């Protein structure tokens, strides 16, 4: 079991032929495990300075290209942006991407359609909410504790109530 | 000029983890960027490691770390491949 | 955790430079037989002593 | 019960003997890469070596500053 992580611009042409070597090498090889991350590239900068000052790396271009040691979220070792990870899966594997250019181009623009995706999803989810707005004055009292589970019950209202409160 | 002939050179290096070796997957990418151009090269693997040379004339102008390099596919999109380009139209 | 990842991350870096070493150097040794071959030659005509 | 910080030797670790030697083969290539490419750093000297046992001084050093001094701006 082996373990990586990629980072993305959502037109970044690199890291969408990156995902398909990763697609192609997880697919074919039993041992290869790979989580997968993109940045809206505005963000991209901030986002990467940050991973780059905990680790102390030193990459900037998308994507950028590490494998981390025990489980995800570890420490990360680094290997290099897109060129550096086809030429260890090509030399350690012996795989090679066959991906056109232009295909980059038409990815790219799927990549940046499924970051537009990924902000609708956060909007949708903010649809969905139908919650009770429930509110307690003097709440850091004894009473609260014995009121509290009596209100989880939802017997108050039925089994069928969305709860918020508030102390 | 349009369909140079030419001679390319390069030296071999250490990929990550890897022994130093003379190696040519970036260096098909700009023979790939060079043919399309429309030229003729030649390759010669000097002693003096991940270094990049570009010959016409018997004159030469170019330096390169592998590396540095975009990795296969046309290179459209590496600066350094059109930097070559350039170079190939001035040394007409 | 520490050791853990440390540790991790020597050997997993080491051992693929460990096994391009020792092909290099099984080379290495393919040219010392070269030249351990061109000694036994001489061998034969050091036999005369 | 002793205790010790235990200095080690680089030929003790392999892993780093290792480094080392290839570390020593890259400079030893840059080196003779780049005299490849100031050839006459070599040739100049080949020259005073040259006349030098054509004449046979036995003081090497006087008939090489000899050949050097007037190339001294």
């Amino acid at each position: 079991m082996a373990k990586f992580v990629i980072a993305g611009k959502a037109n970044c042409p690199y890291y969408a032929k990156a995902e398909l070597l990763a697609d192609y090498l997880q697919k074919n090889l039993p041992d290869f495990r790979i989580f997968k991350i993109t940045q809206h590239p505005d963000k991209w900068e901030d986002w990467v300075e940050d991973v780059c000052e905990r680790n102390m790396w030193d990459h900037r271009t998308s994507p950028i290209i590490w494998r981390e040691l025990l489980d995800r979220g570890g420490r990360g070792l680094l290997l290099g942006g897109y060129n550096e990870f086809l030429e260890h899966a090509q030399l350690y594997y012996g795989v090679t991407s066959n991906m056109t250019t232009e295909l980059m181009m038409v990815i790219a623009k799927e990549n940046m359609q499924t970051h537009t995706e990924q902000q609708l999803d956060k909007e949708t989810m903010k649809d969905l909410i139908s919650p009770l707005q429930v509110w307690i004055a003097s709440a850091g009292t004894y009473v609260c504790c014995h009121l509290i589970p009596l209100l989880l019950s939802g017997e108050v209202f039925g089994m069928h109530t969305e709860i918020s409160l508030t102390l | 000029p349009a369909q140079a002939v030419v001679t390319l050179r390069y030296g071999p290096y250490s990929a990550v983890g890897l022994s130093v070796e003379h190696r040519t997957y970036r260096l098909q990418g700009l023979q790939a960027v060079l043919a399309k151009d429309g030229h003729q090269i030649i390759l010669e693997q000097i002693e003096d490691w991940n270094l990049v040379e570009l010959v016409v004339n018997e004159e030469t102008v170019f330096q390169c770390d592998i590396q540095e390099l975009e990795f296969g596919g046309d290179g459209k999109l590496d600066p350094l491949c059109e930097e070559a380009r350039i170079a190939v139209l001035n040394a007409f | 955790l520490q050791s853990e990842e440390i540790v991790a991350e020597l050997v997993y870096s080491f051992l693929i430079p460990e096994v391009q070493k020792d092909f290099v150097k099984e080379k290495v040794r393919n040219a010392q037989r070269k030249h351990i071959l061109a000694a036994h030659e001489i061998i034969h005509s050091n036999t005369e002593t | 019960p002793t205790f010790d910080k235990k200095p080690l030797v680089w030929g003790e670790d392999l892993e780093l003997y290792s480094k080392f030697l290839d570390r020593k083969e890259q400079l030893r290539l840059s080196h003779a890469s780049y005299l490849r490419h100031h050839p006459e750093a070599q040739a100049l000297v080949s020259d005073f070596l040259l006349f030098l046992l054509l004449r046979r001084p036995e003081d090497v050093v006087t008939f090489a500053a000899e050949h050097f001094r007037p190339f001294a701006a």
